[PDB]
């Protein structure tokens, strides 16, 4: 359990998942803003029945 | 350095966070009235 | 086929030798400082750090 | 603690302070490598860089200054010596060192040609060689050498190390931002 | 019964029973709304 | 290693009294719902 | 039949044990619910009124 | 992890495998006479 | 000791997921993606 | 509270007010950009008048 | 025949066979579940009433 | 890793868990051709 | 499992495959988003029924 | 890295991935009742 | 006679022997499904009600 | 590897396991045979 | 057997042969007509798409 | 050579149980879709 | 004539006498399917029955 | 390699071997040409 | 006749031989599959008289 | 490197050619069977 920490030093690993993080919800936050159904600058207001939605 | 600066630093530090997370919650139901996002 | 064509394959069979040898090269590059020392201990990134090489020379 | 520095602060990354004078103590850019203590050898198993006084074949090409007898004008704007005989390289024919005799003489010194300029980028006058990389004064803690004659790896590292540490430590003003 | 517990951080047997129930809770809450339709027919009421 | 024999042992008794509690606490709150929305 | 357990964690037992019955039993209550049609024929009479 | 102490441990494993198995044989019960899947 | 940080960063990590989980109910009440 | 042993507080505060920087301008920058808050022109229009972003009907 | 065992972990052994035999039940459940056509025509009971 | 003396007594406890799981599966293959044979 | 530790290094092991299995992931998650059946974020809230499928032929 | 090491340390490991690959499982599972791929 | 066996691995020839089999029953096992047609017909049988 | 009293008494125990093999294959193909004959 | 090549070597080297040609076929699959998995899996064996003749 | 033939046990089976789990592979993928 | 096997190891010549025959037996196998017509004949029975 | 005593030996082994495997072969064959001849 | 493995490094001939062998295979199965009569992915399943011929002349 | 080297590599490198051989005219025969290119 702890011990991974006597193979990983603490410092190291918090500043990668601290990086990992913040990359991947840029990543997220920037995917949705591209969609049509989740641009919430833009529709935003709209309700989930007025929501844009994929052809079938 | 010592846990004496150290004790002192914390507390600026976390008043002054504290400080801009108000303002920021300030500016946000500002920004709401003006034009809400939901 | 007929979306894989003739490019394509030979793109990538140059993106593979590009990749083996960028390895190599890295390989190379680690022939002196190394292995890097740190508080945790020796330290080599990939690819490893290869053998040691000796050179040849005149004699006097 | 072997090589006479100690880190500024607990936090790692932080850089080191030398402790004692950084020229001799080889730290930092005054740093030199444990190179062979052995001269470099030509393709005929002859001393590479030599005096010129040990091969009279060499000579200075036609239209250049003749350097020897001629002031070393160093950091301080202030005469540091005289140089008196030049050190070639047999291998590639090329100016390696130049000898300076000091002003109250009683010791000799060399100065690699990396760090020699001439005024006015040798296009006028040249009357004087400039060295920016070192005072006056520290022109006589210049490393010495074994023999007169020739010179191994190792101090050829030493010499070259003592001048480039100087751009940083030669005065306090160089080591230290400009606003 | 008790031995399992033998070796293990206190505060890591309860920092990990809040996850668990705090994100159990909160999968069926959703669940439980979407079966009874709980907020819905309610805020439909008074929002007329 | 923490929580020794002797401590497992006390801890033991008072997670097993605050599951009880909890649990009884639940069956009161899906007994109330079943009364409201039964769900089968 | 008991010397299986010979030089293992307790702890890591426990552990793979109750996270193979959390994946397996989350399986096949979905499993269960396509099944039955619990949910959908129950929500359907309160989504009605 | 030693000989004496996996002796206790299976038969606690084993106890606790049998109360789990027969509470859900209640479960199945249940189910059957409610929504039978056969 | 080891221990000690992971005291933290266990509580640390398991927090940062909860108040995540609670983003993604309320993203879902506006706005399902299923 | 022991975060500043392990980290130098200057170090700190000079990386966290760079992010908050560059966060701050990115948000401001995007908002610019979009039809809805690019309040430099429209800022006086009411929240009747804004602009809403919708998707092609279907005919 | 029981020297064939020499030599190996137990745990080895029984770690093994677990995955050879969740994987064969999973592949001869899914072709049982194609041949009998359960649970489709259950799921097609609830499902239409 | 494995000595003879273990082995044996290994042996034993393999072959009776095997041969259980053989039963075992006998019926629930015997209850499924009652309820659709597959032939 | 033997030696399987002793003879690979397990801190490179380890970090080996968080980043691969990163990266895999990724390159998954990017061609189902790209592809139309299942870009999940404009047709999510589709049954699959109404899902599209490829040309039959 | 010694023997006794090199057991502790293989506990955790095969815990670790086996989790991993049940979650994968129930991902797909989930995935599989939106929307079959087959 | 048995004297091939001498200088061997017991696992290496039972490693060998299994990867035999099983890769032998996989193909005269498709073989004979589409000889006999036996899933196909007793599957529409089934998936036809 | 196996020494020559090694694999004498292994090649007796291949021996019967491979027989004892086949007679339950030997088994199948008759059972298999009344069902669907092939040619 | 395993004297002349440092089986270390070996399997790094195996390892990468194995993952690259896997990913070499499963994307020359799914560039195709017939085996474009990710959209047409769904079709049965005969709504497959077919090469012309 | 002890350390070379117990290598040699592991990656024989090692490689024969992978060759066997992809021939199982595609068997699955021939019941879905033949390729001849 | 015993003097051919003298200096050649003998599972050299088992497991090489082992890829001939097992070769050489699929190709006929093949070669034998086409020209007796089986099992083309017996399976168009089943699955055209 | 083998010696003159270990090639003689298994020279007599692989013609027995060799026999046998000829005459259940033949018998194979002899079958095959009741149900299909093939010239 | 085994000495030919003393005029020639048995490691580096066959290294040499098995990235031979596979580039050549690469080639020939890339090759077949660009072509219209073995390009298996698509019309493998055709039998030998649907399969495509070149023009005869 | 010597003379008693070859006598071991030559029986693995010519049953391992032959192998290659053997297997790869399997592929070809199969190959015909299903498509011939003459
Ligand atoms: C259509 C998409 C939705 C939306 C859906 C979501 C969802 C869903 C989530 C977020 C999340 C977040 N969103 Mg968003 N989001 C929207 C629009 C916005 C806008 C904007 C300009 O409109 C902004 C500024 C943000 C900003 C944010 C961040 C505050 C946060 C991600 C930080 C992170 O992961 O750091 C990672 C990098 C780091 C360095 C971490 C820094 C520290 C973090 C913030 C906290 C650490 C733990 C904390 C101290 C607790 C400790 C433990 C205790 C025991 C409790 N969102 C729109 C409307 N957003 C995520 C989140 O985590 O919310 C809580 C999340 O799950
Ligand atoms: C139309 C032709 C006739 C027929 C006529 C004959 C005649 C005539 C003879 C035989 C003979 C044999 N026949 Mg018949 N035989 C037919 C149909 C069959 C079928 C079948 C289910 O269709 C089977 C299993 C057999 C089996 C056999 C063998 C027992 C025997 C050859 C032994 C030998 O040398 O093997 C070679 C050794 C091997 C090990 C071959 C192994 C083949 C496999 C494919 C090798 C790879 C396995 C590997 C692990 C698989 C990997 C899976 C993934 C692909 C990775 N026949 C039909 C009805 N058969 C011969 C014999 O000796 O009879 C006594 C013989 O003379
Ligand atoms: C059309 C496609 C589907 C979909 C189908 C799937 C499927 C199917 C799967 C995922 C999986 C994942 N999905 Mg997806 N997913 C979709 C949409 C999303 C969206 C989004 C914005 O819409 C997000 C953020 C995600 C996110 C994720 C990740 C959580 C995960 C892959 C992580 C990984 O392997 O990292 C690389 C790995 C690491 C960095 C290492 C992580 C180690 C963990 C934290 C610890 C394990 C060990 C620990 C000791 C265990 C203790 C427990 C007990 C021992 C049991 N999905 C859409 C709707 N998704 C995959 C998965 O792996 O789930 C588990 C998976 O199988
Ligand atoms: C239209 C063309 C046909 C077809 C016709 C053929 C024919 C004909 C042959 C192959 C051969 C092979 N084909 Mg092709 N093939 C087709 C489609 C495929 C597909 C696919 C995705 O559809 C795949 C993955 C393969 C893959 C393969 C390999 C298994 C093999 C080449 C091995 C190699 O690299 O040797 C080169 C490698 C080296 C020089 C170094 C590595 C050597 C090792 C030992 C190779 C091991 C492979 C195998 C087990 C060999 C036996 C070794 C002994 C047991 C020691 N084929 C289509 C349907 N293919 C060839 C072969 O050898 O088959 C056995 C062959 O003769
Ligand atoms: C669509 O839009 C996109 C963008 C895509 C979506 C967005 C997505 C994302 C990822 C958003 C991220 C948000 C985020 C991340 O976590 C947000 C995190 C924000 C955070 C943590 C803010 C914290 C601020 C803290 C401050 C300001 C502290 C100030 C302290 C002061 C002033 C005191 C200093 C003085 C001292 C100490 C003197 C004492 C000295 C003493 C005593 C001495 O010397 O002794
Ligand atoms: C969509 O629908 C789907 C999801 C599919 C349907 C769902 C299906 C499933 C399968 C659901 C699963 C349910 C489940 C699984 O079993 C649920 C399991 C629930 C359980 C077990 C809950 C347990 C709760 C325990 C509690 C609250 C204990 C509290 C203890 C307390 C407060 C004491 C604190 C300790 C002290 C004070 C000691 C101090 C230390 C001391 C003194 C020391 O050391 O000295
Ligand atoms: C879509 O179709 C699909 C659905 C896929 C079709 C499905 C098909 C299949 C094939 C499903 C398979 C199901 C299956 C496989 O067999 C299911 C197998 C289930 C099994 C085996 C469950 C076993 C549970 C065991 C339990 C709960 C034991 C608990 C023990 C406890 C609590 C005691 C703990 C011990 C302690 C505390 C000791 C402390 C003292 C110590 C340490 C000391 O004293 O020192
Ligand atoms: C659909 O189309 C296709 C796919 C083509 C169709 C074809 C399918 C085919 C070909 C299928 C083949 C199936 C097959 C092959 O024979 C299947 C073979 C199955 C077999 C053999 C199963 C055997 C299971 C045995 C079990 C479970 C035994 C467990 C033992 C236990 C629990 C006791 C352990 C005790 C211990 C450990 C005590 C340690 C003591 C110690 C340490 C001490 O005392 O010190
Ligand atoms: C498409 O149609 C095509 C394909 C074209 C048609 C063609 C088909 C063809 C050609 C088929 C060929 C088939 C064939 C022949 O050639 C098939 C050959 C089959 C054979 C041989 C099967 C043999 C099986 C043997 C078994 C199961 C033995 C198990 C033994 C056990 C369990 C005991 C282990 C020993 C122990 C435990 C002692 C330890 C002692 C120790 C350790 C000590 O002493 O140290
Ligand atoms: C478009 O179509 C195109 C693509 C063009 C068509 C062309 C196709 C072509 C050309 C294909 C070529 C295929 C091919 C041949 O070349 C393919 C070759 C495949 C092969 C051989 C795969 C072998 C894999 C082996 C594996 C995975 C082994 C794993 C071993 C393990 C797990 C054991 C390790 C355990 C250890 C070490 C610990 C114990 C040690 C201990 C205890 C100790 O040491 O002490
Ligand atoms: C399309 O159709 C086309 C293709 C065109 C038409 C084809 C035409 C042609 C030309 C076909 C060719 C056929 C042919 C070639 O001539 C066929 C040749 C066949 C031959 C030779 C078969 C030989 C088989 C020998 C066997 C089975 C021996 C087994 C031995 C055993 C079991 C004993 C092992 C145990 C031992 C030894 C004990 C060890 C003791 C030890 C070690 C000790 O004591 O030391
Ligand atoms: C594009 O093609 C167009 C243009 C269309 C036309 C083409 C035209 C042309 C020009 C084709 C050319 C074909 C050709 C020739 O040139 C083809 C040449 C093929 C050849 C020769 C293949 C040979 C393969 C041999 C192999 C695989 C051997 C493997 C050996 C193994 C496995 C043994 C390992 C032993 C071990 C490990 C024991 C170690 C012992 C030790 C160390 C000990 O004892 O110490």
């Amino acid at each position: 359990m702890h011990r991974i920490w006597l193979m990983f030093d603490p410092r190291r690993v918090m500043v990668a998942m601290v990086g990992f993080l913040a990359v991947l919800a840029l990543v997220i936050h920037f995917i949705l803003l591209s969609s049509q159904r989740y641009s919430w600058i833009e529709n935003g207001t709209l309700s989930a029945a007025q929501a844009p939605v994929g052809a079938s | 350095m010592t846990e004496d600066e150290a004790r002192r630093f914390h507390g600026y530090f976390v008043t002054g966070t504290l400080g801009y997370i108000i303002v920021a919650a300030v500016a946000h139901f500002l920004a709401w009235q003006w034009r809400p996002w939901f | 086929m007929q979306y894989i064509d003739g490019a394509q394959i030979a793109l990538y069979a140059f993106w593979l030798f590009f990749f083996g040898l960028i390895i190599y090269i890295r390989r190379e590059d680690k022939r002196e400082g190394y292995p890097l020392e740190s508080p945790q201990g020796p330290r080599e990134g990939w690819p490893a750090m290869p053998e040691k090489k000796t050179y040849i020379h005149r004699p006097t | 603690s072997d090589i006479k520095a100690v880190p500024a602060d607990s936090y790692n990354g932080s850089a080191l302070i030398p402790t004692g004078d950084p020229m001799i103590d080889g730290v930092g850019p005054s740093s030199w490598a444990n190179r062979s203590d052995t001269p470099d050898m030509t393709f005929h198993n002859t001393a590479k860089i030599v005096p010129m006084r040990l091969d009279p074949t060499y000579s200075i090409a036609k239209g250049d200054p003749d350097p020897r007898g001629l002031p070393v004008v160093a950091a301080d704007k202030q005469v540091a010596g005289t140089v008196i005989e030049l050190w070639v390289n047999r291998a590639e024919p090329q100016v390696t060192y130049y000898e300076v005799q000091l002003t109250g003489s009683e010791r000799r010194v060399m100065l690699p040609a990396g760090f020699v300029q001439w005024p006015n980028f040798g296009l006028w006058g040249n009357d004087k060689l400039l060295v920016k990389a070192i005072t006056a004064a520290q022109f006589a803690n210049v490393p010495a050498l074994k023999r007169d004659d020739q010179i191994t790896l190792l101090e050829e590292d030493m010499v070259c190390a003592y001048y480039a540490g100087g751009h940083l430590y030669a005065m306090a003003e160089r080591s230290e931002p400009i606003i | 019964m008790h031995r399992i517990w033998q070796g293990m951080d206190p505060q890591i047997i309860m920092s990990g029973l809040g996850f668990f129930l705090a994100g159990l809770a909160l999968i069926i809450h959703m669940w439980a709304y979407s079966i009874t339709g709980w907020p819905k027919y309610k805020k439909a009421q008074y929002n007329a």
